[PDB]
């Protein structure tokens, strides 16, 4: 919930887990990265796209 | 014959059918045809038992 307070989000579309309920989800070493889109290519970051 | 069979898929090949088409809907086409491959052969093993 204090994700919010930066920018709202854009996208939002989330693949296989539900982004809604993530209270109750326990799981461990998760990964974080950083890097840029530059407008046309939002969907381009999907499996299965060239 | 019914290896040959298209079961609604593009063709019925194995090795020509995985470089037409991209890996998210070749998994889906391939297990598509692998269900109906396994149900002839249930036929088949179902007929040969009785």
């Amino acid at each position: 919930s204090v994700l919010y307070n930066f920018a709202p989000f854009f996208a939002f579309k989330c693949y296989g887990v539900s982004p809604t309920k993530l209270n109750d989800l326990c799981f461990t070493n998760v990964y974080a990265d950083s890097f840029v889109i530059r407008g046309n290519e939002v969907s381009q970051i999907a499996p299965g796209q060239t | 014959k019914q290896l040959s069979s298209k079961f609604g898929a593009i063709s019925s090949v194995l090795n020509d059918i995985l470089s037409r088409l991209d890996p998210p809907e070749a998994e889906v086409q391939i297990d598509r045809l692998i269900t109906g491959r396994l149900q002839s052969l249930q036929t088949y093993v179902t007929q040969q038992l009785i």
